[PDB]
């Protein structure tokens, strides 16, 4: 009951659901056959809510990929839990977009969008109780940023009421890969906002300087970006997975972080992370992991949470432990931070406790804050965004497809816009 | 030959009988299969650390999948561009 | 399902064609007779049981060439019918090649050109490769590129000239047909790559230490490159780049499309391994004034946008920690109106070696793909020198007698004027 | 009980028979000498459907083989399987028809008809209770589509309760071997209509296109067409050779999917279809079957089948599966597309199910759909045969024999005049 | 049971005869001798115990070139009373082999053709060949074709007809007979293929790259082609043809029956192996006008039918993927009564080489015998030249005086007057 479908769209979308998909199957003893081996009864009660059956007792992920290109969904059936993902759900087209957001949003990807959406349908009516959907996609490419947006305006207007859940990688100034990047950054953040009821951005500038920092490896590779980013994915759903003190879907989340409907971007972060090294030295205890939970350099994102004021804050405690230790230590983190947290709504913090920790961890903590911080990132991108603009670089591969520079000016309004009446709450007082 | 089809499986079931043509999928796939595993063997190791980015627990093989019947031959073909990019 | 065609036209073109087709050949294992003993697919074409056939056409007026290569050691690789071939040379004239031998010839090409595209599927775009400098190879590089952008239209075209050094030079009268060259491809080629010979003798004399090259020591690195450059669309990569992803990166505006290219490392492998050849140290040798592939300073002028291929076993983490260095140094700076200005690929794939070349076996190589700012010197330059004896219209009877009109000379010589003027006015700030 | 006797003419109808009766053998597992070696009880106890027994326990089909040419009938029988056919019902002459209809329907099929009658007669009189015949012939040959044809009615004369099937086979226009595939063609649908009492058509293009794109080889032959045909046919009668949770024969389907006598020219589809290295990713279920099941390009025809309205439609489940989830998905996949099913027929999707799946296969079915999109097909032909007639090209070949152009234009007439009343339905609301 | 015989009259059919009996010859693996140390059938028949006899017939007034056939190595195969030799030659004058020494012959040749058809009990149909500028060729041909359309009526004839070139001509008179056998051929034989020799020379000098050929050279292209015409009848095929199915695909109306044919590839050992002879770019090929086995331009005319036949490892997906490319192209149009025109023929046995011949082995052809409207410019030409003679009577009295009547020279002049304009008539469109 009350399950959930998946919906991934380009290159990077793609690579973080063939990690996410492994580290759910490794979580529930599904072997790379579909064929479940666990060891816990638990581990099968609520297996509905990712998972499908079909005959001969195997298990099929109920996901659904899309991209511009074959290539990406070529090379991920042949990795690792490749062969879970149904063939009949592979849709691609031959031309993409090549980083270019008018040809992912007007002219290619909407012909190749009613095929995707015939078997998103089909995936919908049939499921017991929907939850909603959640969506994995990168703003920094063209494909990707069009399709999956235009994509989200279409499921939005024939199921208003159910949940959208968005992960979003958006474009940081320092490592840039694509010179193109504001621009389809801006167009959109531009649809994103009117349509997706959570939004979780991710930069892979922070989560180099995490894996730099805190596990202090060597060499990154997308790989651990990847894992972070997939265990925080997997962190978030799962109370409803399993049973717990509070259990809290993710309609109660949404009900308690979300003050006014327009500030719904948030920012995570996972916790614990130690060294290979450092692993034997640390004890596992809940002012150990809340004071590395609220850390300014383990948030999956360069915005510095201390340059603002948390407007609420969630936190998702696993494993087994005493509930009044937890709240005492929320309540510890809230008076000596009083400072960075605004003071027109009382008791901002929520917590929730499931009591099955994650497979190798006796505790683990997921925490999503709305916080005033975020407008930095937004800021910037608006920077690069008129910088390039004013001189009408680049413009006539996307004017060349049926835009116009008029859906730019509302774009870049739209988001200035926003940027403005995100911090007016900052400076709102009682 | 007009009524035997291009190749050994035909498309209902997608299967082989068995002599040579039926024999070279069933060796060819084995050879091809192999070929497969490196690559997608090597994609999440060469970026990956080895060692969770957490825990830090040493990391587990891949090589479980592949069946061991044919465990030894994808041993030297690992090795080979082992030794190339060496 | 992607595929690419590569056109060779004159003798440079062709003496570079086969540079390219050992390189490809050697890479993916093919044998000499075209036998091997699911990448090939974008160079090449299963015929159902043993040989491949390249998706290549060489064409010339002059046979000496061709006739070579039909009797050389790959005879049995290239199809019979497909290496088209004259009997009069236009013998450095461009009006010949333009005008009175290459339309009679160039209808054959066309047809090869529909029977190759026929067959493919998933046709990325097209190549071409011609010296700028002679009669055929520029007369007939403008007529196809013409009849190709009106019978296909929209497909990309990339084309590979090399145009005169500086002050070397092997003919006295190929400033004329440069710059109607230049005029006819400027309106015509969606990518022009800069290749004069004098840059790549002084990297061959610098590094690999060769004081005598010939010119199969410059077409081994012309066909590096090309390999390089799309290495990205047959092996399996981190940061993945398409063809179509070009115009939306690197061409700020239909005009300027004309960039130099440069690589690295190039060294011999008497003194290779002494030293670790790492990513830093590899990316500051190719932004090298004294590397660039083509004779101009970018001391001299802005950079506008660069894109530059990796491949290797190099991480995405010290690419970025690389970037970074690089737009600290004060000696290389940016346009204004461009804040990020880097596209970054990174492919798993290291290059492959040639028997008895000169390049020695590594496992980290760039290469990057440039547009700045200071291009406009060629151009100067050679339209200084093709005023001086348009003055007195000397050698004006050669061309005049060959069908074409007195004023053609007039708007090439508008338009170049017309692009440096253009390549000022974008190059200042707001 | 119940059995039907098989008759095929023609070239096209002998290379389906002769796959068709081997895949036959294969699933009831007699040797190609005639000796049973099965596995399961079921596997004889409805073994006289198509098979007779004679003396030394050894069975024979109950197939006529007819030509006007003696060499493909004396090259079936080296084939495999070939064996089983008995020599007496070989029928043949010696002259030959040409792809002339007339010739093979008026002057030499005439005579030759009454032996094949003869063979024909002895076998049905003798047989226990009969259910009806089945045909397998093409429209694009001259001999196949007058003899068939004519023995169409003189059958029907004869045992007018009985039914009729008929698999012919359209001459396409994208692929088309003779010249006067038109005339025959539109000539014979003129009878097939008057006397058929089912009728499914299956072009070769569609199995062309289907070969290379679902099931993605490279090589194509006639083998793998007449091998689909083939699993498509036996596919249809299955049910009434093994046990089922709803018995369903052949007659069942034809008071179900036929509202008026003259709409019986069905369009039919076989799943599941995936390629070799595909075919460990999948996982078969009930979802997987339906949704390839009403796939437009799994269909066996050209006809885009979402260019009409569905009349009816009937799906014939195979293996064991629960009948909850098939009722269930045959209501969504009727809901989820209402706008391509006819209104004021409501419940129009006939479903079946029986225990014994193909041998290697777990699940599988057939469908069988009257959709009002197959007039696009009498539209081309039509449309072909008026632009040939309008100069009386090639009449004379026909005028010769005893023929007139008074018979082509009634023919014409009718088939226009079906053309009208098959889409008179689709405009028809309640 | 499918039998054919061959006739051979004058110098030219005699010469091309041997040329087409080393070829069957060694296809079928038959000594010189005779003697092999069930396809033999449809050219030989067998005596008994040993040796085969070829159904062929060889006649002739001039005894020169049947006593080199008695005397070479081929004298042990032919029946000795079969090789017909007159004593007295007909020198270039129609008159005398149509009035005055052929009637003597005609009678034995009749005998011998009665004794050949008695042996026979499926007979196709015959071939005659004959080259058409000469007295005893043309006159006999005529006799011959004249009695056998009585004695046998409804059985097809096949003429291999050599036409004499545009400008190229070995005799002087060649005009007359020209048209006066034409006059008779035109309404007593079914198929008539041009064969100039002109043509075939350019082919040879192009292709074969022969600078000086001889006639051997020309009659074992015409034997490749002779071959891979009845290559049907004797090899198992997945799309046979039969000679019968040709007046019913290619022969629109009973006039119009002059076509031109085409062969792909020609190329020599010394080259062929470095081209992959794809099954696309020998079909490109064959079409090319350059490539016509007779001197006409196909670009001058439409086409109304084509027929065309394969041989070896082609696949009948690839055939209709060129016959699209084809109907793509805009330099090839049809007539507009004729939606398609193509009959596609495949076979699996490649084409046999002769030792010491030209042309190399390969495991791919194409053979193509195409109807088109351009041909009237031969007869165009043939009647201007007629008229510039016929205007004074030149060489009348040469004729006159053979018996033949004066106004028998007007009525042929009409008869192609009809002929032009027939051919006009048919070529406009509705
Ligand atoms: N990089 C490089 N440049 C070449 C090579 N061969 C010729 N060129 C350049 O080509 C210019 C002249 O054009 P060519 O390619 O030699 O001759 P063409 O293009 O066939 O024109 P024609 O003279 O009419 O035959 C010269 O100035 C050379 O600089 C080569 O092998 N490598
Ligand atoms: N293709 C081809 N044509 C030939 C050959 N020999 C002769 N011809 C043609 O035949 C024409 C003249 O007719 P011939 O066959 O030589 O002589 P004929 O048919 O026996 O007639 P007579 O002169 O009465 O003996 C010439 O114009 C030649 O073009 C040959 O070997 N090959
Ligand atoms: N975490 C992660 N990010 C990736 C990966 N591959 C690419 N990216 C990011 O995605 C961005 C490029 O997106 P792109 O591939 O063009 O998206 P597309 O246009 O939809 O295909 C780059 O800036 C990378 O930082 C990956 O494997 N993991
Ligand atoms: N599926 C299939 N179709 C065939 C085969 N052989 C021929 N055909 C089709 O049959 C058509 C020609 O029919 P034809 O042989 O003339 O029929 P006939 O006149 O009765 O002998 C062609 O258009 C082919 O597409 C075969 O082996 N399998
Ligand atoms: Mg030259
Ligand atoms: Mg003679």
């Amino acid at each position: 009951m009350r399950e959930i479908v998946h919906i991934q769209g380009g290159q990077c979308g793609n690579q973080i659901g063939a990690k996410f998909w492994e580290v759910i199957s490794d979580e529930h003893g599904i072997d790379p056959t579909g064929t479940y081996h666990g060891d816990s009864d638990l581990q099968l009660e609520r297996i509905n809510v990712y998972y499908n059956e079909a005959t001969g007792g195997r298990y099929v992920p109920r996901a659904i990929l899309m991209d511009l290109e074959p290539g990406t969904m070529d090379s991920v059936r042949a990795g690792p839990f490749g062969q879970l993902f149904r063939p009949d759900n592979f849709v691609f087209g031959q031309t993409g977009a090549g980083n270019n957001w008018a040809k992912g949003h007007y002219t290619e990807g909407a012909e190749l969008i009613d095929s995707v959406l015939d078997v998103v349908r089909k995936e919908a009516e049939g499921c017991d109780c929907l939850q909603g959907f959640q969506i994995t996609h990168s703003l920094g490419g063209g494909t990707g940023s069009g399709m999956g947006t235009l994509l989200i305006s279409k499921v939005r207007e024939e199921y208003p009421d159910r949940i959208m859940e968005t992960f979003s990688v958006v474009p940081s100034p320092k490592v840039s890969d694509t010179v193109v990047e504001p621009y389809n950054a801006t167009l959109s953040v531009h649809q994103l906002v009117e349509n997706a009821d959570e939004c979780m951005v991710i930069d892979n500038e922070a989560l180099y300087d995490i894996c730099f920092r805190t596990l202090k490896l060597t060499t990154p590779t997308y790989g651990d970006l990847n894992h972070l980013v997939s265990a925080a994915m997997s962190g978030v759903t799962c109370c409803l997975r399993f049973p717990g003190q509070l259990n809290s879907d993710l309609r109660k989340l949404a009900v308690n972080l979300i003050p006014f409907p327009r500030l719904h971007f948030f920012m995570i972060g996972f916790a614990p992370l130690t060294s290979r090294g450092s692993q034997q030295y640390r004890a596992l205890t809940v002012p150990e992991l809340t004071q590395q939970m609220f850390d300014a350099k383990n948030m999956m994102c360069a915005a510095d949470p201390r340059h603002g004021r948390y407007l609420t804050a969630s936190a998702l405690f696993r494993g087994r432990m005493s509930t009044k230790e937890v709240d005492e230590q929320m309540l510890n983190v809230q008076n000596k931070n009083s400072s960075y947290f605004v003071e027109w709504i009382p008791n901002n913090i929520k917590s929730s406790i499931c009591d099955i920790p994650p497979k190798g961890l006796k505790m683990a903590v997921t925490f999503v804050g709305n916080s005033t911080a975020i407008q930095e990132m937004f800021k910037r991108v608006a920077e690069q965004f008129t910088a390039m603009f004013r001189r009408k670089a680049f413009l006539h591969w996307y004017t060349g497809e049926g835009m116009d520079e008029m859906e730019f000016t509302e774009a870049e309004s739209n988001m200035n816009d926003l940027v403005s009446e995100y911090q007016q709450y900052q400076d709102a007082t009682a | 030959k007009r009524n035997t089809n291009g190749m050994p499986f035909n498309p209902i079931t997608l299967e082989y009988e068995k002599s040579s043509a039926g024999d070279s999928l069933k060796k060819r796939d084995e050879m091809a299969k192999v070929r497969g595993y490196v690559r997608a063997e090597n994609l999440d190791t060469r970026s990956n650390c080895g060692y969770n980015i957490l825990t830090g627990e040493q990391r587990i093989g891949v090589e479980y999948l592949v069946p061991n019947h044919l465990r030894d031959d994808y041993k030297t073909k690992v090795d080979l561009k082992n030794e190339f990019y060496s | 399902m992607r595929e690419v065609i590569s056109i060779h036209v004159g003798q440079g073109g062709i003496q570079v064609g086969n540079a390219c087709w050992e390189l490809f050949c050697l890479e993916h294992g093919i044998q000499p007779d075209g036998q091997m003993p699911d990448a090939f697919n974008t160079f090449f074409s299963e015929t159902g049981a043993g040989k491949h056939v390249p998706r290549a056409v060489f064409l010339d007026l002059e046979p000496t060439v061709i006739d070579e290569v039909r009797t050389g050691t790959y005879r049995q690789l290239f199809h019979p019918e497909q290496l088209i071939s004259g009997k009069e040379d236009a013998a450095n004239n461009f009006a010949r090649g333009h005008y009175t031998i290459g339309k009679e010839i160039v209808d054959l090409c066309l047809d090869r050109i529909r029977k190759l595209a026929d067959n493919c599927t998933g046709l990325q775009g097209f190549l071409v490769f011609n010296s700028v400098g002679g009669g055929t190879g520029s007369g007939l590089g403008s007529l196809l590129l013409e009849r190709l952008s009106v019978d296909y239209g929209k497909k990309s075209k990339l084309g590979f000239t090399i145009y005169p050094s500086p002050q070397v030079s092997t003919a006295v009268v190929e400033p004329y047909n440069s710059i109607l060259s230049t005029h006819s491809l400027l309106e015509h080629t969606d990518v022009a790559v800069m290749l004069d010979n004098e840059a790549i003798y002084d990297i061959c004399r610098r590094n690999l230490d060769i004081e005598r090259p010939t010119y199969t020591n410059l077409n081994r690195l012309i066909a590096q490159v090309i390999s390089s450059l799309t290495a990205s669309l047959r092996f399996d990569g981190a940061l993945n780049v398409d063809i179509t992803e070009f115009q939306t990166n690197l061409v700020p505006y239909p005009r300027i499309h004309f960039m130099l290219s440069s690589y690295a490392p190039i060294i011999s492998a008497e003194k290779a391994y002494h030293e670790q050849l790492s990513v830093a140290e590899i990316t500051n040798s190719a932004f090298e004034p004294a590397n660039m592939m083509a004779k101009c300073d970018p001391r001299h002028g802005k950079y506008m946008a660069c894109s530059m291929m990796y491949r290797g076993d190099v991480v995405p983490k010290d690419v970025n920690a690389s970037i970074a260095t690089i737009k600290t140094k004060r000696t290389i700076q940016f346009v204004d109106w461009c804040p990020t200005g880097f596209k970054v690929g990174i492919n798993y794939q290291p290059p492959t070696v040639v028997p008895g070349g000169d390049l020695a076996k590594v496992m980290r190589a760039v290469c990057m793909i440039s547009n700045s700012t200071a291009i406009a010197e060629v151009f100067s330059r050679l339209d200084h020198k093709f005023d001086l004896m348009y003055a007195k219209r000397a050698f004006v009877h050669w061309y005049v007698g060959e069908g074409m009109e007195e004023g053609e000379f007039s708007e090439a010589r508008e338009d170049l004027a017309a692009l440096e003027k253009d390549y000022e006015e974008v190059g200042i700030e707001t």
